[PDB]
């Protein structure tokens, strides 16, 4: 209930393109996302500062 | 250089407060904070980016998603809350052993210090067992977000120990 | 519960960049987001397609 | 020009066994789809971008999200489940009241023809309603996506209509 | 002439992507382009900030 | 004269985004740029069309 | 597979007029073209990307720029222009040196039959040297944009022509 | 806040060697600028963009493209060019009606006055009618490209007025 303002806050952020590093390893720590997807995520990201 | 800081603590410590008495007035128009607050502030002509981050029980376990490349830890404590002091150690302690933290410095705020009730910096300090804390560059200052007095004071220190590094 | 796993799946095809508007239109019928937002959400998205 | 298909229905009608029976020989090795699959699929030379959408209950409300840009809807149901053949008709009628939609031609694949136990199409039309479709190009096949039979008139047909449009 | 140099400077710059928003506002000038072509252009560059 | 208004068709075009490649190559031709300019132009806007 | 057509010819030949008559009825509002005109022309059932070049002398010299990538030319001569029909022939030989347009086919349309002044197909085909055309597929039709005469034919010889390659 | 900055005025002003003498030493290796040139620059720990317009005749009709979200301009005068400081006049008092320059500060360099020509700048303030400004915010200062001598000051005072606002 108080998560899902939390979840819905932080994906909101992402979504519109903020801080999207940050925002990306909150969201697959809330949702407790598996380690080979969080990694995937978490990468393509990295690949995206470059810019 | 940029440095980045976390305002952690729990809720009610006043944190939100804190943040928009720095860098601007002060009005604690405040709600809340299910979520998190990120503004920059400028000293001693210096650049932060400071993160406010709520601290209800719920959502303190999402604090370390943080963590990287963080320089200093602003912590702050209610000065008047003894029933709740233990548990502002255990977050503490937790937090401290994580490796991204490491080298970061930390400014403890014994805040709310206005209230005739508030306890002592020394208090606080043995309290949280700051006196044990090695290889930590640490300090502790009594704050009043409110009425806006002790920041300047700690903004100093922080600003100058870290300058050193 | 099992639209638990559903999000979890969207998302994760949203954070990879794959099919992100459609991807977007769930994500946020989903979590029930309102409208304002949604609508924000959904044009920023829009403009993303001329690219 | 390159067309986009979804193929629905609900769980259990054999929806994810025909996409890959599709652009591909066969192997059923399938687990109840909680999301869905996308693949390309090349037929006479042409392109086609298809959506196998999971059918169980609590996801099927979700299904509207995807209809925008829909060329045709590949329609799946099972010819052995008399139970829910009712259901399988309001999903139906409400899709077909969706405005982006109403351009987009149907196709029904009445499953598990190799199954004795299975309903005739034409007591399969009758039940969904497609005798009374109006503004609506449809047609009804039967198909056996493990024994690979019927699927290739199916698409014949389908192919054919929007070929025209 | 002197006006030709700084056009290809301006239509350089402009089309190896830096500051295009306000070589899109000389471009535009310098050619006389008609006023519905420019307002049309000059829009396309503000949905092109969002990113 | 009659270029001016060829040059100013062809970059409207470009500018909004339509078959930018084809018109780079009218561009750079019409203004004459040199070949070191023009192959740097004619390669960002290939590495466009994987997208 | 979706071809893309140039047309081409100098100024006044027809150019404009020729590209609207092909997918859409016919309306000459027509204006010198100081650039380019690009529309999707559909035939049998096929899907093309046609470009229609102005062909006045000033911005002919930037034809080239176009060929990359093209499968067909549609090149439009007007009939009665007698005295303009030797540069026609300069444009024509400039364009098949060009290393880009090798595979191309090349389909001529002696546009304007219908003023009792045109020229004969023959005299033309001769004129421009097209007797004499090696490692090219070729063909001249006659026409007139304006009564909508002779299109159907011409293209039915080059979407057969491409369609064998 | 990052402000932006524009450098405005005649060709020949010394407005390119100001540019590169502000963020890094001093090389005048400098050619007429036939259209413009843009450069980081960070003074009092701060952070500017900053634009240096080329000033020769038939090019100063587009310094109005670069006006919107303009913090401040520098406008620079050749102190030794009696011939057209009319002109320099002519050109500010063209580019102050502008609505995009409404809330920017004007700063004007005095510049050359390494040459013993070079006029004081109560002549030039007087000569340009500075003192006849209403609702605009501004200040003369005298400096040396070449020499590097007066734009610390002129700095000071631009980044003081624009922190205030
Ligand atoms: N007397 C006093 N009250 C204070 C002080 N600092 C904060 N407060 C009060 O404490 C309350 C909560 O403050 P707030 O800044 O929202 O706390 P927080 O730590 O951000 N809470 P959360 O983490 O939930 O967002 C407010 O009513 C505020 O006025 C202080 O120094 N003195
Ligand atoms: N006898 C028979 N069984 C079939 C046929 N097509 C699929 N099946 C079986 O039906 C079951 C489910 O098929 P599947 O394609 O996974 O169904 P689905 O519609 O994708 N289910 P969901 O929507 O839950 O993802 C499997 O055991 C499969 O082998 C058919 O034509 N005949
Ligand atoms: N009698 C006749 N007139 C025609 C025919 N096709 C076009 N015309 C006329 O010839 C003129 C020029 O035609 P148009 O299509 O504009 O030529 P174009 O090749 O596009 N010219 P440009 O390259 O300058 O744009 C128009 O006035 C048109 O009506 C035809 O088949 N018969
Ligand atoms: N003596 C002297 N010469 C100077 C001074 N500032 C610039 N100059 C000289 O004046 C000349 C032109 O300077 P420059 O910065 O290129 O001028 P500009 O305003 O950018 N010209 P443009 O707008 O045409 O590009 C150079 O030869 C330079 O060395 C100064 O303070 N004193
Ligand atoms: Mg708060
Ligand atoms: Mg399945
Ligand atoms: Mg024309
Ligand atoms: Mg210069």
């Amino acid at each position: 209930p108080t998560e899902f303002e939390y979840l819905r806050k932080v994906l909101f952020e992402y979504m519109m393109g903020r801080e999207t590093k940050t925002m990306a390893k909150v969201i697959t720590t809330v949702l407790k996302f598996p380690d080979d997807q969080t990694q995937k995520i978490l990468e393509r990201e990295d690949a995206r500062l470059m810019f | 250089r940029e440095m980045r800081i976390l305002i952690l603590g729990l809720d009610g410590a006043g944190k939100t407060t804190i943040l928009y008495r720095l860098q601007v007035g002060e009005v604690v128009t405040t709600i809340p904070t299910i979520g998190f607050n990120v503004e920059t502030v400028t000293y001693k002509n210096l650049k932060f980016q400071v993160w406010d981050l709520g601290g209800q029980t719920s959502i303190r376990p999402y604090w370390r998603c943080y963590y990287s490349n963080t320089d200093a830890v602003i912590y702050v404590v209610d000065s008047c809350d003894r029933d709740r002091i233990g548990i502002s150690k255990s977050e503490l302690v937790a937090m401290l052993e994580e490796e991204e933290l490491r080298k970061a410095i930390l400014v403890v705020f014994a805040n709310k210090q206005d209230m005739e009730q508030a306890m002592t910096p020394s208090e606080m300090a043995n309290a949280l067992g700051l006196p044990a804390l090695k290889d930590r560059k640490w300090q502790i200052f009594k704050t009043s977000a409110t009425k806006g007095t002790g920041l300047d004071e700690a903004m100093e220190w922080l600003v100058e120990t870290l300058k050193s590094r």
